[PDB]
């Protein structure tokens, strides 16, 4: 077990039944002594594992178009930056089959659908596979653990039905979290400081590095 | 919901409400008949 | 040891049967009213936290969600003032022509012929005219349309409502316990350079992005609504780099250490601008960055969780000599321990930064168009001054309440304070005789003038023209202020003020916005009358305090508590030996003394600095300039000040300035109303309420919570309580008419 | 309501039943156990005492320390027996210390 | 008085509340205000919730029906908003006064039985006559129950009820919506409903 700036009051209750337990905390935030609401370390670890699927997700959408407008007949209309596709409309905007507020709402609405049956999931471990649902209910009743309930649909192919195959299948997967959360806020900044995209800055420095990173600071706009 | 019909009546509330009605009742019978010195009806 | 979250889970529940049942947090309350005192008792100890319970863990946490609750209403009160701004208000043809325009965000509905209080404020527009000087904050802030203002009103009101609902969870679902509040390394740490430092990085941000260059565009005649948008000015930069090549090399220079090349927008340049009469903002912003920097350094001094650092104990363990004994060893541990002496030391601080704050703010006028707005300049004096008095009166209240209630040699033991203790009487007596001896020559002096020029003999007098009493330091100084952009401030091109001197004068749309201001013997006799009003009101506040537990007349005095009425009528009568009772003596001295402070700043300012200046360059101030001569003796203070200056507000009656006439009646009306209160007893009101029963008796319509009359404290603080009400009001309604009514 | 009352005593220790409106004092009043009091009124310690179990409503009780009704003490007179109780007489001094 | 433990739940997971047993129709054990927690509260609000439904529900056809054969070329009757005003054999004040007393009769007869069930159930006139339902707010008799479709057993009587409710509740919301379409735009409502269905990405709310 590697140790990251560890300290003698993170490595009490660090004990190492997470995966990717490296023991640091160098702000304490893990600390079970005075726990309250949003602070408990559990909801910690769910939320760190949420923030990595997601980022996995978004880390990976937000740099396939401008890859697809390089190789293909995919039309380069449909080949906008990750800024410049309505994210941030005083950056650039589209015109989709929709208003991109009517938009707003109807995602809202499914991901209200979604989300307070994943939170209720969590509230009281085993709710939504009692009330009806149409069906869609035999297979979310849940695994004890939030961040895996496992079923008929969050796990098909049937991975891991052993102990060794979950740890390092869950390492593994938290440690990719983290790269694509690191790489989402590199996201962020670079877009705004060279304010061009992600692929294109790569691309405009694999090929000369006289411009890496002190030369943005000039910061154009 | 008890507690609040109680709570509704006690002094300072009973009172706000019932001098902001008569304020309401004043002022409106003020704007109809305005600049009234006598019974000018009978 | 270490510094960590602690909060506990659920301490309270969310329930209305508290409510329904008054007087919860008190046993004597809750048991229900016999009499009437019982309502007012009620209301007397509401907020009196560590009276209620003995756990400090409890009154902490009530402090807290008490203060969050605060907060919330100050959201509430500027979302108002944005939302009226946006809504009720003249502010765009203001912005228009800002010289001519008199501000106004009030109106009102025509229901019994009051809507002649809508008076003609221009612009095509009829309301009732401002003095809080919001037009000249949102004009130095960029604000160029309303629809700004609706957008800041929304966000304060979202922003309250935050506040409202933290007050709720950090007291019923997320409770913070003692040792998280008692940590106050890190507390200093984060309010130094975290809520100072970074606040005010981010405001220069603002003032660097958004208030220089619309105020460019504004100051150099561009139409307020052709002006571009401030978000343009980020997103395209040539814009900015039109105005201030600087912005054009953008963050090379803060790297490569060449500072200079930003001299573009950050100066030193000391003075006004002679354009809008304030401060130049490229000096503002420059500030503020410096500011910023200075704050964020000393956010860094005391050790939390990482060795490095200042422990707060042994600095001052470390300090000690051979005149003070041991002295600051223990006092750590009190500062952690009692919140009162926490209040204490913190009113008195705010309070003397709110009093600087209106030197400061008169003399160097920091808004753009405020320094010839002279009813808002006079209004934001006035009103911080008496901020700050009562905040300093406050500091002493809870000094008071700490020595009565908190201190303790037995576990808690310091030695300065028992030193103090020790010799309380020569320091009484010291202060005593200076506050005396000060009083003599000063208002003395006074009287020996009225006299003299009573009795023909103005070559007696102590004035400019007879016996000289010249302010030699006040000049000298002044002096070298003049002298000092140049020869001991090679950096600085105009002095700080204009009030030092060196013969500049800035005029704005014909008006005077400042001058250097003459020092003579009338300013010599004003400011030793003020001396002596701040003596005596320190002399009344520490006695107070340093005789708070016990006395040479009653020596166990902190047995009786704080607040008591007497200790009987014996050993001669001992009315009003509490310390209260001194709180309430201070609150008139304070009163006395804020009061002649507003009045000399009032009637100078007229007399020598404000006033019209003609194209050939003729100053014709308000006032002729009699403060030199007429100031001098008491019947000119009388003559020259309150008779021919209350002409504008007893001849309003019929104007849109007649509300201020019918406050001042109103405000003289209140304070001769508490005299009653405040020269009787309630002996002879208990005995005149028997008789009022009586005749109720006698018809079955008696109540049955008994009518007493008032307590011997309630009478002593219905009766300051309305005293200051209508002095403060009384003067509120002279001003503001006064200075409306001429400009 | 009329719960039954335990009062050690140097008498001994008699019970007498009475409703919970009623204050101590008048009901070892009423079957004729005597007891010491001075006041009738909650403004002394005559009628001080402690209790072994239960606990006592002392609303209308004044004139006693902020913590007289926290450890233990009860004046007799002033006292509503909210439950069956069991309580100590003559303990003036040992509270009066 | 069949209390169903555990009947659909508007938000899945939770725990109803005490006072929301099972018992009343169209129970679904939604008061997160906690307005219903006594029992006199409960009925009050019952009959409230009941008489609101039905007159929700008789002005919901009367919109909609009228409007959806309006556009088609059925009949003529102006929009129902500004039918306020188009002017009648009379003026409005005296309409409204008849009205009043008509339907002010009726009002204090079902008053009176909800505040003592059962004591107006007959006629003075003509004594023999006798509404014949036995509970509060279900009125029956011949005037109001003449096909005896209403009075049964249980399961029966139950199931009819919870269906009342639903409608009545869906036609509230109905009549609100008409209203605050045709205040912010001005339009009538099958106007909406038909550009909405035109243009369903783009002819929404989002508009302005
Ligand atoms: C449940 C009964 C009822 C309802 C919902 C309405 C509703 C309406 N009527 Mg009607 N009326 C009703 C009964 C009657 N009206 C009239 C006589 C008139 C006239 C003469 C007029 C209306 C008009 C109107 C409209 C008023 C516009 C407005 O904003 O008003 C105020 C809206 C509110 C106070 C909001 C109430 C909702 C609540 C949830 C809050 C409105 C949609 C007016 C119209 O057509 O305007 C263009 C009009 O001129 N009504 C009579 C007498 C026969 C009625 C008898 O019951
Ligand atoms: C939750 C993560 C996420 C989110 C919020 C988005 C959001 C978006 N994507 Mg993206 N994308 C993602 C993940 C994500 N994507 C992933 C994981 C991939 C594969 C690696 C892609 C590959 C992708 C491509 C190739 C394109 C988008 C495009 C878009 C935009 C319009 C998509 C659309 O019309 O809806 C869906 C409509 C349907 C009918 C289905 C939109 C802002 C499109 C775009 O705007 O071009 C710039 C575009 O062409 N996405
Ligand atoms: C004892 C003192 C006193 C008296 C006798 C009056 C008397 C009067 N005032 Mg006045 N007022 C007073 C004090 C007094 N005021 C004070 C102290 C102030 C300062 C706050 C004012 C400020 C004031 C204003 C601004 C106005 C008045 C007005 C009036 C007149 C109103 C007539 C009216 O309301 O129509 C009739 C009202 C009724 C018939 C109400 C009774 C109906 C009931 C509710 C229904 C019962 C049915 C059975 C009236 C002669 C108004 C006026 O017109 O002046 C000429 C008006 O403009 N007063
Ligand atoms: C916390 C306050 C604050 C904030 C939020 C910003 C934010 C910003 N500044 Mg900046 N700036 C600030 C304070 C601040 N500044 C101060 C105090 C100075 C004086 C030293 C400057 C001087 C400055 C320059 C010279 C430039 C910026 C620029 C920028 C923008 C570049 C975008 C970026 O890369 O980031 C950005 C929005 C650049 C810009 O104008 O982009 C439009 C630019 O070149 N700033
Ligand atoms: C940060 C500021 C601050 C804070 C938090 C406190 C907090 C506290 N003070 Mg304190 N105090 C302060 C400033 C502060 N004070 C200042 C500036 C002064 C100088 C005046 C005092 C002087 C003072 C005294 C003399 C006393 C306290 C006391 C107390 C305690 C109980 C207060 C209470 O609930 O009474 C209840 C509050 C009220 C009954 C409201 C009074 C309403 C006023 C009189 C009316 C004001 C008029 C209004 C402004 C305009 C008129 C409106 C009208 C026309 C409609 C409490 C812990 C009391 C104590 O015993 O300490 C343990 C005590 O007696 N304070
Ligand atoms: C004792 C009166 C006095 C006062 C109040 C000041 C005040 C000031 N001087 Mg100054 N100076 C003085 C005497 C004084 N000086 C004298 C007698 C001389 C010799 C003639 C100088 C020569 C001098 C020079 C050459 C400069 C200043 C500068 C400054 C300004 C920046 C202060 C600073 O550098 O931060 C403090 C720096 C520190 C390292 C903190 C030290 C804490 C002190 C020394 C205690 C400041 C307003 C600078 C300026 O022009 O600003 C634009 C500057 O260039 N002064
Ligand atoms: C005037 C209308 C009205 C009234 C009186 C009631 C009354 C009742 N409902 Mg009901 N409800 C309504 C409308 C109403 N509802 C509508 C329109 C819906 C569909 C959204 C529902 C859906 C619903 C469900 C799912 C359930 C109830 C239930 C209940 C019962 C629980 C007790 C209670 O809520 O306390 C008393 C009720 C009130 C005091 C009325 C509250 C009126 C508030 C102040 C309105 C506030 C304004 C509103 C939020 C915004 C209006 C604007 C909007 C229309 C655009 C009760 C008898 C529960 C039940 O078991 O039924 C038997 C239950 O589970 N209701
Ligand atoms: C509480 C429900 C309600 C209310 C208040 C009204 C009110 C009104 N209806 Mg209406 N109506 C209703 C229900 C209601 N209706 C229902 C359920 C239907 C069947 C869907 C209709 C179908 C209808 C038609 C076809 C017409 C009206 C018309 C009218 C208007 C005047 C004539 C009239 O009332 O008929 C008279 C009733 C008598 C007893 C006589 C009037 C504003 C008429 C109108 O608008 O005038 C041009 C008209 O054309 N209504
Ligand atoms: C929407 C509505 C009520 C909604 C109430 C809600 C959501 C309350 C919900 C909750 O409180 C609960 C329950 C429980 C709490 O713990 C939680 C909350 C969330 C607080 C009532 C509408 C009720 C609407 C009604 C009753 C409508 C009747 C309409 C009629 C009669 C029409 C008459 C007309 O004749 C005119 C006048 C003119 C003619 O030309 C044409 C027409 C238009 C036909
Ligand atoms: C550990 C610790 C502890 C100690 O004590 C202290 C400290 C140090 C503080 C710490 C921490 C650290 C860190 C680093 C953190 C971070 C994190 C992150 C980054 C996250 C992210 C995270 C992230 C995330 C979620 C993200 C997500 C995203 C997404 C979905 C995206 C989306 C999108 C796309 C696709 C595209 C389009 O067009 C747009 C959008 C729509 C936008
Ligand atoms: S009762 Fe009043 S007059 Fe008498 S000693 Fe006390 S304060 Fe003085
Ligand atoms: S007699 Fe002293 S308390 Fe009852
Ligand atoms: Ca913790």
């Amino acid at each position: 077990r590697p140790l990251w700036f560890a300290s003698k009051q993170s490595l009490s209750y660090l004990d190492g039944s997470l995966p990717g337990d490296y023991g640091f905390d160098p702000l304490g935030l893990s600390d079970p002594e005075g726990t309250g609401g949003f602070i408990e370390p559990r909801w910690l670890a769910y939320g760190e594992v949420i923030n990595g699927r997601f980022a996995m997700l978004g880390a990976v959408g937000a740099i396939a178009p401008e890859y697809l407008g390089k190789v293909g007949l995919i039309p380069q209309e449909t080949a906008l930056a990750w800024f410049q596709t309505g994210v941030i409309p005083p950056a650039g905007t589209y015109n989709y089959w929709a208003d991109n507020y009517t938009l707003f709402v109807l995602e809202m609405a499914l991901m209200g659908f979604a989300e307070h049956r994943r939170f209720q999931d969590w509230a009281k471990p085993g709710s939504m596979g009692k009330q009806y649902f149409l069906g869609l209910e035999k297979g979310f009743g849940g695994s004890g653990n939030p961040a895996y309930p496992g079923g008929p649909f969050f796990n098909p192919l049937g991975f891991g039905k052993d102990e060794k195959s979950l740890k390092e299948l869950k390492l593994k997967e938290v440690k990719n979290g983290r790269l694509a959360m690191l790489a989402i806020l590199g996201y962020f900044i670079q877009g705004l400081v060279t304010g061009v995209g992600p692929y294109q800055n790569l691309l405009d420095h694999v090929a000369d590095p006289v411009n890496n990173n002190v030369l943005t600071s000039l910061k154009f706009h | 919901m008890r507690d609040l019909k109680t709570y509704l009546s006690v002094a300072p509330v009973a009172s706000t409400l019932w001098f902001a009605a008569l304020a309401g009742l004043l002022i409106e019978i003020n704007r109809f008949f305005p600049d009234a010195l006598t019974f000018p009806f009978f | 040891p270490e510094v960590k979250i602690l909060v506990d889970r659920d301490p309270i529940k969310t329930s209305f049967e508290q409510w329904a049942k008054p007087g919860h947090f008190s046993r004597t309350i809750a048991k229900g009213p016999d009499t009437t005192t019982w309502i007012w008792n009620l209301h007397a100890d509401a907020h009196d936290f560590d009276s209620h319970t003995s756990d400090l863990e409890e009154i902490s946490r009530k402090v807290f969600s008490a203060h969050f609750g605060q907060l919330s209403i100050i959201f509430l009160w500027l979302s108002g003032m944005y939302f009226h701004g946006a809504r009720f208000s003249n502010y765009e043809a203001w912005l228009n022509d800002p010289t001519h325009i008199r501000p106004s965000a009030q109106v009102v509905w025509p229901i019994v012929g009051q809507e002649i209080l809508n008076g003609d404020v221009g612009g095509g527009f009829r309301g009732i005219q401002i003095t809080s000087g919001f037009f000249q904050i949102w004009r130095a802030s960029g604000i160029t349309s309303e629809l700004q203002l609706y957008c800041t009103a929304i966000g304060a009101l979202v922003f309250a409502a935050l506040m409202l609902f933290a007050g709720w969870f950090h007291y019923h679902k997320a409770a913070p316990k003692l040792v998280w509040f008692q940590d106050v390394e890190s507390m200093l740490n984060h309010h130094l350079a975290g809520l100072l430092g970074l606040g005010s990085l981010s405001w220069a941000g603002h003032q660097v992005h958004v208030s220089l260059p619309i105020n460019q565009f504004l100051n150099a005649g561009v139409d307020p609504k052709e002006i571009p948008l401030p978000h343009e000015f980020i997103l395209n930069r040539d814009l900015l780099a039109q105005l201030y090549p600087s912005f054009a090399e953008g963050a090379t220079p803060f790297f490569t250490l060449n500072w200079s090349k930003y001299a573009d927008f950050l100066t030193f340049r000391g003075g006004l601008d002679p354009l809008t009469g304030g401060l130049w903002l490229t000096d503002i912003a420059h500030h503020h960055l410096a500011i910023a920097i200075l704050f964020l350094i000393a956010g860094h001094m005391y050790r939390t969780n990482w060795g490095i650092g200042h422990g707060i104990k042994d600095i001052l363990e470390a300090h000690k000599g051979p005149f003070t004994g041991q002295g600051h060893k223990g006092l750590y541990e009190i500062l952690t321990t009692s919140w009162h002496a926490q209040l204490s030391i913190n009113l008195a601080m705010l309070g003397s930064l709110t009093i600087i704050v209106a030197h400061h703010m008169y003399a160097m006028p920091p808004y753009p168009y405020l320094a010839t707005d002279y009813g808002t300049q006079l209004s934001l004096f006035t009103h911080h001054m008496w901020i700050g008095g009562f905040l300093i009166v406050g500091a002493a209240a809870h000094a008071a309440i700490f020595m009565v209630r908190d201190y303790d040699p037995t576990t808690r033991y310091n030695d300065l304070l028992d030193r103090v203790l020790r010799h309380r009487d020569a320091i009484i007596s010291h202060l005593n005789w200076v506050c005396i001896f000060l009083g003599f020559h000063s208002f003395g002096l006074y009287i020996h003038n009225d006299t003299m020029s009573a009795l023909g003999r103005p070559q007696d007098m102590f004035s400019d023209t007879a016996i000289q009493l010249q302010p030699v330091f006040a000049q000298w100084i002044q002096n070298t202020h003049a002298l000092a952009p140049g020869t001991t401030a090679p950096g600085a091109t105009t002095s700080t003020s204009l009030t030092w001197g060196g013969g500049d004068l800035v005029s704005v749309g014909g008006k005077v916005a400042l001058l250097p201001i003459p020092l003579g013997t009338a300013d010599f006799l004003v400011h030793h009358i003020h001396a002596f009003t701040i003596h005596v009101t320190v002399l009344i506040l520490l006695k107070g305090v340093l005789f708070a537990r016990s006395s040479r007349l009653i020596p166990d005095k902190a047995n009786l508590g704080f607040r008591f009425p007497c200790d009987g009528p014996g050993r001669g009568g001992t009315c009003q030996v509490s310390a209260w009772d001194h709180v309430f003596l201070g609150l008139f001295w304070m009163y006395n003394a804020i009061s002649v402070v507003i009045f000399h700043f009032s009637w100078k300012m007229q007399s020598d600095v404000w006033g019209s200046i003609n194209d050939q360059g003729v100053v014709t101030h308000i006032t002729g300039g009699n403060f030199a001569q007429s100031s001098i003796t008491i019947n000119g203070w009388l003559r020259d000040f309150l008779w021919a200056q209350a002409s504008q507000v007893i001849q309003s009656y019929g104007s849109s300035l007649s509300a201020y006439g019918l406050f001042f009646l109103g405000a003289h009306f209140v304070w001769a109303f508490s005299l009653m209160f405040l020269f009787s007893g309630r002996g002879y009101w208990q005995e005149l309420i028997e008789s009022i029963v009586w005749a109720h008796n006698k018809l079955k319509v008696a109540p049955a919570t008994q009518p007493r009359a008032l307590s011997i404290v309630q009478g002593r603080a219905v009766g300051v309580t309305h005293y200051l009400l209508g002095g403060i009001a009384t003067t509120w309604a002279f001003f503001l008419a006064r200075i409306i009514a001429v400009g | 309501a009329s719960y039954k009352v335990k009062l050690v005593t140097p008498d001994g220790t008699q019970e007498f039943e009475c409703p919970s409106d009623v204050y101590i004092l008048d009901h070892a009043e009423e079957v004729g156990i005597d007891l010491p009091y001075s006041c009738r009124a909650g403004s002394c310690s005559s009628c001080a005492g402690k209790v072994v179990g239960g606990e006592v409503d002392q609303s209308d009780g004044s004139f006693l320390d902020d913590e007289q009704i926290e450890a233990g003490f009860v004046l007799t007179c002033v006292a509503y027996p909210t439950s069956d109780v069991v309580i100590e007489t003559h303990k003036e001094e040992d509270l009066t210390a | 008085t069949v209390a169903e433990p555990d009947r659909p739940l508007w938000f899945p997971g939770s725990t109803p509340p005490p006072w929301l047993d099972g018992s009343l129709p169209g129970d679904f054990g939604f008061d997160p205000l906690g307005l219903g927690s006594d029992p006199e509260s409960l009925r009050w609000n019952v009959q409230a919730e009941l008489v609101h439904s039905r007159w929700a529900m008789l002005g919901a056809a009367g919109i909609f029906i009228p409007e959806f054969l309006t556009k088609l070329g059925i009949l003529n009757t102006p929009s129902w908003y500004t039918a306020g005003e188009q002017e009648y054999f009379t003026d409005t004040t005296t309409l409204f006064i008849v009205e009043l007393v008509f339907i002010g009769w009726a009002e204090g007869r079902r008053w009176a039985d909800i505040l003592n069930p059962g004591c107006v159930n007959t006629d003075p006139i003509f004594p023999n006559n006798k509404l014949t339902g036995t509970d509060v707010g279900y009125p029956g008799g011949l005037w109001f129950d003449p096909l005896g479709w209403g009075s049964a057993s249980p399961q029966k009587l139950k199931e009819l009820r919870t269906k009342e409710i639903k409608n009545g509740r869906l036609a509230m919301l109905a009549v609100m919506g008409a209203w605050f379409q045709h205040i912010y735009t001005g339009t009538g409502p099958i106007d909406n409903l038909f550009a909405h269905l035109a243009d369903p990405g783009h002819a929404t709310i989002f508009a302005a």
